[PDB]
């Protein structure tokens, strides 16, 4: 309504959203490893150089 | 010793202001579209 | 060319904000001493060092977020908890960067927009709650008697507290950037 669109829809992408659960493995194969690495990285830093 | 640490505050304020100015410049450039 | 460029720059700034967030979380140099301060030292969310004052400083250091019997007050506990949620949320969106190959951009940018906004809310709530924790007896003893709730007194805000405010503003502007990017293109 102000250079954007309906506050509810400009923010929330409820449109076209979901029976796409079948692709979850394809997400997890990237989502589960990557997250661990991030945590791992932070962990070591948080105890090695600056602990 | 220093007991105020004024120089540290000044330099970190400068760096933060620089980074915010980068973000604001990016946002303005995107808004011009 | 321009769209992927602004996306990459937004991702880089998001990573920089994550570094700032973890740095302000870990470090104890939030609030410092002054000449009027009787006992030299410093303290943060969980980790704090206080001077013995025998001959030099000999700052004994105590406190870690892992232990919950060493936090001066529950206000610092809540602040540390909220900064934990902020760090977790920003790291979650950094993970979501890797989700672009499968999900469409218009949804992933929105997901990080909401995640960064939630991280910003958590960080500002923690920052608001942190001054409320200066009523603890150790903080009063170190800073001074007149130090209290929203009363710095002898002590002063160090680089890390204002750096947390810098991170707050970064979180807000990055959230707005992600919101506009998601609808754009
Ligand atoms: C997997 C993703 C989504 C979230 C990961 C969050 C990680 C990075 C968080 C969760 C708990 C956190 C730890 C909690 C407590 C402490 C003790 C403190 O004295 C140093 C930091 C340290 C060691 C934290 C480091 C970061 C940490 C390991
Ligand atoms: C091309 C098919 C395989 C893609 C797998 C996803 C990348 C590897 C993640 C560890």
């Amino acid at each position: 309504c102000l250079d954007g669109k309906d506050c509810a829809s400009f923010f929330c992408c409820f449109e076209d959203c979901h029976i796409r659960i079948a692709k979850m493995d394809s997400y997890a194969r990237i989502f589960f490893p990557t997250a661990f690495c991030l945590f791992n990285l932070v962990y070591w830093v948080s105890y090695l150089y600056l602990g | 010793d220093s007991r105020d640490y004024s120089t540290e505050l000044s330099v970190t304020v400068a760096v933060g202001a620089s980074l915010l100015f980068l973000n604001i410049l990016a946002f303005a450039a995107l808004y011009y579209k | 060319r321009n769209s992927r460029a602004i996306g990459v720059l937004w991702a880089i700034f998001t990573i920089c904000f994550a570094i700032i967030n973890v740095v302000v979380f870990i470090q104890p140099y939030w609030v410092g001493d002054s000449v009027s301060t009787p006992k030299p030292g410093y303290f943060g969310l969980f980790h704090y060092c206080v001077g013995s004052g025998l001959a030099g400083r000999e700052l004994t250091c105590r406190g870690s977020f892992t232990d919950f019997s060493t936090i001066p007050s529950s206000a610092f506990k809540a602040a540390a908890f909220f900064v934990l949620l902020s760090m977790v949320l920003i790291l979650g969106c950094i993970t979501c960067f890797s989700l672009f190959f499968f999900c469409n951009t218009a949804t992933v940018y929105k997901i990080c927009a909401w995640m960064q906004l939630l991280a910003a809310l958590c960080l500002v709530l923690g920052c608001m709650i942190f001054p409320d924790g200066w009523d603890a007896e150790t903080i009063r003893d170190m800073c001074g008697a007149k130090t209290g709730k929203y009363s710095l007194g002898d002590c002063s805000v160090r680089w890390a507290y204002i750096l947390a405010i810098i991170g707050i503003l970064n979180a807000l502007i990055l959230s707005f950037l992600a919101f506009v990017l998601g609808n754009r293109q």
